[PDB]
């Protein structure tokens, strides 16, 4: 049986899993979504007239950057318990990654849902971003709004984009980042807890090699790329488990570890799931992770196919959309980007 | 899909 | 049916395939081996008490370098018609690569044998080197003699070793090299006939990318790594054919082109099969090509398995050994390096 | 090993 989120507005508890120092935690653990008297309805495919084209964060036009920054400012200006707010969108990650929900709807009320460290990783985050993006666009009345993506698989895209930098007068800024690493700027996709001390050009080459490692060397089939099988009745897979998919355990983990501020108790914000969404760059990094799924299918190599197992296809989550309606979404429905009415600007 | 250090535009 | 070398002392003809300018050739095309009255015997596995440990050309001990230089000197001083002589050993490559032998023993007396551009590439050169190494050791009474190998997969090993440089007073030297490239020192494993003019550290990265390309991205199964199926009745596969294996077409070809002297009519020595053996570095480059087969297996990836096709297993060649006996050797018997009593010093 | 990449020191 597939993993199935419950009525998240009725069955939810404060996040308590996967956070080593909760007494000193700098962000909240009260991550449950707001109640608004809504009935959960099934997803319907979007009727957008145009396809949203996500843009490399180091190559944005003035309008693209200004719209993104203004949308995040609008999101920050919303009251916390508005489900479109900056805080509420961050809390989504905390709820689904740090033990907010259980498998009650599947007959396992005593087992939490975890969307990380398994084959749920790619589709969950694709859906999370799908609604996030459409919410941002609604806040500034831009119907073809698209997210930037951190194109760290291309050399000039590897430095963290200057749009995120400066100080707290910039809505895209977050004080809780590794200060040493922000000064270095070039993300280390192979980061393993120790700084490499190599020339910039070598770090660039290392990042390119790492992308091939995750997409080709280790991503040789759906199990190794998407991650291990995880179904109703299974306990949460631990962080670092070798059954985790190549991108999740590789470049994905590295960027979170690298940006997270080691002077904070849990390396907040990007350094723990529960706080990662308070850094605007969380979503923009993840937009390129989303893209890796697209690229991985395009390589046209043996084993690079999507999952056909019904217990994956029929797994579902619940999100608020830009109308503040509750929408249930299924893994099967996010495999085709054309039908989701977005893609990525490519060379 | 990806540039390499061998490419003239790297 | 398997390709089968004939009695090379009875059926042989001058090389006339794959040599663009024959009349200007600076090495001989009369590459047939001498007739000593020997009977061809089947290979017996060696009984060496110790495994010969091939050493990176840039990290040899004083004794390692001294022994190698002395053994090449001894080989150069042998009478020309000794099958162990410097020129005789180089002629082997010419005979097997440039049309010396036919498939008479396979029922095709008017079709040549070619060991290049097919799945015969790796095992033919493994045997060639096996006997070459044992011959060199015998000439100086070093029963545990091992060849150096050009470790161009390691940044420090990428420059051509100074043990090969200097002038004619050095036995390891060959005047027929690209003088501009020798000055550059750092080999380009991606060389395509035109200098890149990039920083040395970028060339190092490019080389590392090429090794990753040949061993992982392109060498995904036995067909794509070892090369195409070549059997009795087949005509010689052309240089550049899409069926040639990843290493042979890639890093291997690049090094030969890069070292070969373009002011010579056939880019002798390394720039053509028929002349490559007159450069001592030929064998030392090829020792690392041989090591690529080892590494490719050790990766433990899907598709990284040895060939089990009888038409490969039962293919055979004939060589003179260190005792001037004629030995027939089969592909099947060189897949296990422990049984051949050699390996490579690794980090 | 198995072989060197730019990520190695
Ligand atoms: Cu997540
Ligand atoms: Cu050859």
């Amino acid at each position: 049986a597939p993993i199935t989120a419950p009525d998240i507005t009725s069955i939810c508890k404060d996040a308590s899993s996967g956070i080593g120092n909760q007494e000193g935690a700098i962000r909240t653990r009260k991550c449950c979504p707001p109640s608004l008297g809504k009935k959960i309805k099934d997803f319907q495919f979007p009727n957008d007239k145009k396809v949203r084209m996500r843009w490399p964060a180091h190559k944005g036009t003035k309008k693209q950057v200004d719209d993104y920054r203004r949308a995040i400012a609008a999101m920050r200006a919303l009251p916390d318990d508005d489900p479109r707010s900056f805080v509420s969108q961050a809390k989504i990650h905390c709820a689904y990654c740090n033990g907010g929900y259980t498998q009650v709807d599947s007959g396992f009320p005593d087992i939490d849902i975890q969307i990380h460290n398994s084959w749920l990783f790619f589709p969950f985050h694709r859906w999370y971003l799908y609604f996030y993006e459409r919410i941002l666009g609604s806040l500034i009345d831009e119907p073809n709004f698209a997210l930037p993506y951190w194109k760290w698989d291309e050399p000039k895209g590897m430095p963290i984009s200057n749009i995120f930098l400066g100080d707290a007068s910039n809505p895209l800024y977050d004080q809780y980042r590794d200060a040493n690493h922000i000064e270095d700027r070039i993300v280390d996709l192979d980061y393993d807890g120790k700084d490499k001390d190599i020339p910039d050009q070598q770090q660039v080459a290392c990042n390119l090699s790492t992308v091939y490692r995750d997409l080709v060397r280790n991503g040789v089939d759906p199990t190794s790329f998407f991650g291990g099988k995880y179904v109703a009745g299974d306990s949460p897979v631990a962080n670092g488990d070798p059954s985790v998919g190549s991108v999740e355990a590789g470049s994905h983990t590295a960027v979170h570890r690298w940006v997270g501020d080691p002077t904070q108790p849990n390396n907040e914000d990007m350094g723990n799931f529960y706080s990662a969404g308070y850094d605007p760059v969380f979503y923009i990094h993840h937009a390129n992770v989303d893209r890796m799924w697209k690229l991985w299918k395009e390589l046209r190599l043996p084993g690079h196919v999507d999952i056909t197992d019904p217990d994956w296809l029929n797994a579902s989550y619940v999100f608020y959309d830009e109308n503040k309606d509750l929408v249930r979404v299924y893994n099967k429905d996010c495999v085709n980007l054309d039908k989701l009415k977005y893609n990525f600007i490519e060379n | 899909v990806f540039t390499t250090p061998c490419d003239p535009e790297y």
